[PDB]
């Protein structure tokens, strides 16, 4: 028997067997309904992009559709992995911070309408620590929907430092289209949209110093990037390549108030006893597709180096494979018998209902 | 966003503490350890833990993933025993066996009651705490296999 990990982002389905080095689905997250006004899934809405409208069923880490959601969950075992889910115990992860009704409906899905024969739901930081062969260190997780920071010691999750964030990947993809139009280019529909994420993933950057970057842009086309649009029209984008992730170092870019994700890493090992930052600072993880900007690492040593102690050694992990570390780490524990041990049965749920989850998954 | 009513709201309580010491007790590796004064070694192998024979403790393949598991008598007590557990990082280990050594480090820490002082040992940066467990060091080419099927 055979576990399935399935990573629910925001933005896409990352799916397929604990024991594989990764998954073996990944997908937009999404349910496309006509543009006109019956609906389809992952991929294939994404191929009928042109007459669709695409509507996302995560926003910010918490399922808001949830009947749109177990389109995806169906369309996860049976068209993309072809399995048949009650023959598979399922990992499912959740960013922290989610009301608990969010795993209260999770589970019971699972159990009621897929039959699984047990489960659990894990929270997506843990396992990317783990994934990187650490017990103590602070996750820095930013994915389409949530950017969170989680710092954990000895493996235990330090619940009263979680920082979390509703900025991360899709506010970064709006906002360049928004930006883009100071340039004279139109990007508004959902199908628009994808294409500026296209260009988001291939073009951005983390500058080391945004004001220098950004006179280096206005005095030469040395910065700029051409991009073939499928109409086959090049536009060109020269400062929105950096400007664009700026936003996540200065939030008021598009509004916010909030803290930069070097601030809220800051602010996350300063709720930590004062013995264990060291080991916070020196063991910084990047995780999710949103910390995948060139630049990022190096502009994030930059910044925590500046609010940190003179004398603490600061440490940006990168791994390379990140946009997949939570599934990763995932796979890794569902191989584990003893982790399984953990996992609500289909008996147990039968006999407690949802309420279990809170009692069985850490 | 706030920890009551949340996901997190049963972070760090006794009963998440209580289901992870009953998890660590699935774990054939654990019988028995840390019962009297020494170094006591285990190599992950296809996510297993598996005893290093103790006529082999202090060789470590550059391929593999490690725990050792030094048992001493505190300053606080001759007659007691306290514990740092060690994983030991070889500089060609694979993922999945520097991820399974770092999750059951935490079995071991939970299995012993929390006791054990944990310890990142990855090859060439190795803790001096860790150097004077053997008085030394031999690194072996080599290791055993991934436990990760590759997708391809
Ligand atoms: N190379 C890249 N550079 C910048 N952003 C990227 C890159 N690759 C992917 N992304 C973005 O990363 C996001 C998807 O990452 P992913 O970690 O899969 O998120 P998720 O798990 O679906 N969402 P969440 O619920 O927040 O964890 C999207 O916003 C992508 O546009
Ligand atoms: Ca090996
Ligand atoms: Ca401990
Ligand atoms: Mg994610």
């Amino acid at each position: 028997t055979t576990a399935l990990v399935c990573d629910n982002g925001s933005g896409l389905v990352k799916a397929g067997f604990a024991g594989d080095d990764a998954p073996r689905a990944v997908f937009p997250s999404i349910v496309g309904r006509p543009r006109h006004q019956d609906s389809y899934v992952g991929d294939e809405a994404q191929s009928k992009r042109g007459i669709l409208t695409l509507k996302y069923p995560i926003e910010h880490g918490i399922i808001t559709n949830w009947d749109d959601m177990e389109k995806i969950w169906h369309h996860t075992f049976y068209n993309e992995l072809r399995v048949a889910p009650e023959e598979h115990p399922t990992l499912l992860t959740e960013a922290p911070l989610n009301p608990k009704a969010n795993r209260e409906k999770m589970t019971q899905i699972m159990f009621e309408t897929f039959n699984v024969p047990a489960m659990y739901v894990a929270i997506a930081a843990v396992l990317s620590l783990y994934a990187s062969g650490r017990t103590t260190g602070i996750v820095l997780d930013s994915g389409d929907g949530v950017t969170h920071n989680v710092p954990i010691y000895e493996g235990y999750a330090l619940p009263h430092a979680i920082m979390r964030l509703d900025l991360a990947g899709r506010d970064l993809t709006d906002y360049l289209m928004k930006i883009l139009t100071e340039r004279g280019y139109s990007f508004v529909t959902t199908a628009e949209r994808e294409i500026v994420r296209d260009i988001k993933e291939k073009l951005c950057y983390v500058a080391l110093d945004f004001e220098n970057e950004m006179a280096t842009a206005a005095s030469s086309s040395s910065l700029e990037k051409s991009y073939e649009l499928p109409d086959g029209q090049v536009i060109t984008i020269g400062n929105e390549r950096f400007r664009c992730p700026e936003t996540l170092f200065q939030p008021s870019f598009i509004g916010m108030e909030s803290a930069g994700i070097h601030e809220t890493t800051y602010n996350s090992i300063m709720k930590c006893d004062i013995d264990i930052r060291k080991d916070l600072y020196a063991n910084n993880v990047l995780s999710g597709g949103t910390t995948m900007y060139p630049g990022i690492a190096d502009r994030m040593q930059k910044e925590i180096t500046a609010l940190a102690p003179s004398t603490m050694k600061i440490k940006i992990i990168a791994p390379p494979e990140r946009k997949y570390s939570v599934w990763i780490g995932g796979s890794i524990l569902a191989s584990l018998s003893t982790f399984q041990q953990m996992w609500i049965s289909k008996q147990e749920y039968d006999e407690a209902g949802p309420s279990i989850v809170h009692r069985k998954c850490f | 966003y706030n920890i009551a009513d949340s996901n997190i709201a049963n972070l760090g309580t006794e009963l998440e503490k209580k289901v992870k010491l009953e998890a660590s007790q699935h774990e054939d590796a654990w019988k028995g350890a840390g019962k009297q004064v020494g170094v006591e070694i285990w190599r992950i192998q296809q996510f297993k833990v598996v005893p290093v024979p103790k006529k082999h403790h202090g060789s470590f393949y550059t391929g593999d993933s490690y725990i050792v598991l030094s048992t001493y008598h505190p300053k606080t007590n001759p007659d007691k025993l306290a514990y740092d557990v060690h994983f030991w990082l070889g500089a060609f280990t694979t993922q999945d066996e520097a991820g399974t050594a770092a999750y059951k480090t935490v079995e071991l820490d939970d299995y012993l009651g929390g006791l054990p002082v944990q310890y990142r040992e990855v090859q060439g940066y190795e803790s001096e705490r860790f150097l004077s467990l053997f008085p030394g060091l031999r690194i072996l080419d080599g290791g055993v296999e991934t436990g990760f099927h590759h997708v391809e």
